[PDB]
């Protein structure tokens, strides 16, 4: 996988690194998941998430 | 904003407004608790600092709710760049006297990694813009927040569809030909923000140029991408006396 396309898999950040290997990452605020690609908020008010919205559909 | 519709209270909850002396100036995008990304071109005629103020949460410019919070601003930042009165590298970071708190009405947009919006982001076809700016050309503006979906377009196409300043790597153009759509005088240093699996992030600030909604033309808008680097380094670095601050670019 490469970060160039389809982000590289990651929900979030994408690092190439040497060889056949990628590293996902998050944003602060968000820890990623054992998938290795999604990221799930780890407080309250996460950048870039509708709060009203969120709840909306929680 | 032109030919959008009000942004549900709460719903734009990374905008900010700027006043000068009370009055409506620019608006702007809050990227964590203590900064503000919006546009330099804001700033240039600005003679007291002192009497600038940064209000999230705010969203019915009429009424009193609540859910404000306004900040005194301690720092602007401004690139090197940048010359007084164009377009180019229009970007400002501004740092507030005191952070914000985050709540159901006052969110950080993400600012994204360089590479990620790149090489992703940049190729979302439709991104958000909002403001309390001019509903219409030469016309009132907004009591409400509002806000309006945008399409990007390659550089190389927007030069084609379009019927000036250049636009430089530094800029993006978004919106509409047709004159129907757009962002408009009281709108700059307001957010495009861009939607990625679940996600909005900072991909633009609205900028400026010829008329609103003129035919014929397309929105500009500053390619925050090109400032990730520039703007992570400044938020590591210590408030400098004095409010006003050029910054070298790159
Ligand atoms: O006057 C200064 N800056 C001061 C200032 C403060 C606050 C707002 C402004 N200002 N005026 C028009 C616009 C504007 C038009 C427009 C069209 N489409 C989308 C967004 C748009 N924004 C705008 O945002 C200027 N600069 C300046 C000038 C001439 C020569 C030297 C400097
Ligand atoms: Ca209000
Ligand atoms: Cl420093
Ligand atoms: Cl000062």
């Amino acid at each position: 996988l490469i970060c160039v396309n389809e982000n590289g898999g990651c929900e979030q950040y994408c690092s190439d690194h040497t060889g056949t290997k990628r590293s996902c990452r998050c944003h602060e605020g968000y820890s990623l998941l054992a998938d290795g690609v999604s990221c799930t908020p780890t407080v309250e008010y996460p950048c870039g998430k509708i709060p009203i919205l969120e709840k909306r559909n929680a | 904003i032109v030919g959008g519709k009000v942004c549900p209270k709460g719903e734009c909850p990374w905008q900010v407004l700027l006043l000068v002396n009370g009055a409506q100036l620019c608006g702007g995008t809050l990227i964590n608790t203590i900064w503000v990304v919006s546009a330099a071109h804001c700033f240039d005629k600005i003679k007291n600092w002192r009497n600038l103020i940064a209000v999230l949460g705010e969203h019915d410019l009429s009424e009193h709710d609540g859910d404000e919070q306004s900040r005194r601003v301690a720092q602007v930042i401004i690139p090197s760049t940048y010359v007084p009165g164009t377009t180019n590298h229009d970007i400002a970071l501004l740092r507030l006297h005191q952070p914000v708190v985050l709540t159901d009405h006052v969110v950080p947009l993400c600012l994204p990694e360089r590479t990620f919006s790149e090489r992703t982001l940049a190729f979302v076809r439709f991104s958000l813009v909002s403001g309390w700016g001019q509903l219409l050309d030469r016309g009132a503006t907004a009591l409400e927040l509002m806000v309006l979906n945008v399409p990007r377009l390659m550089t190389q196409d927007c030069l084609q569809q379009s019927r000036s300043p250049n636009i430089t790597e530094y800029m993006f153009c978004a919106g509409y030909s047709d004159g129907s759509k757009d962002s408009c005088k009281g709108d700059s240093g307001g957010p495009h923000a861009t939607h990625y699996r679940g996600t909005w992030y900072l991909t633009g600030i609205v900028s400026w140029g010829q008329g609103c909604a003129t035919v014929g033309h397309f929105g500009v808008y500053t390619r925050v991408s090109q400032y990730i680097e520039w703007l992570q380094k400044l938020m590591r670095s210590e408030p400098r006396p004095g409010v006003l601050l050029r910054a070298p670019f790159p």
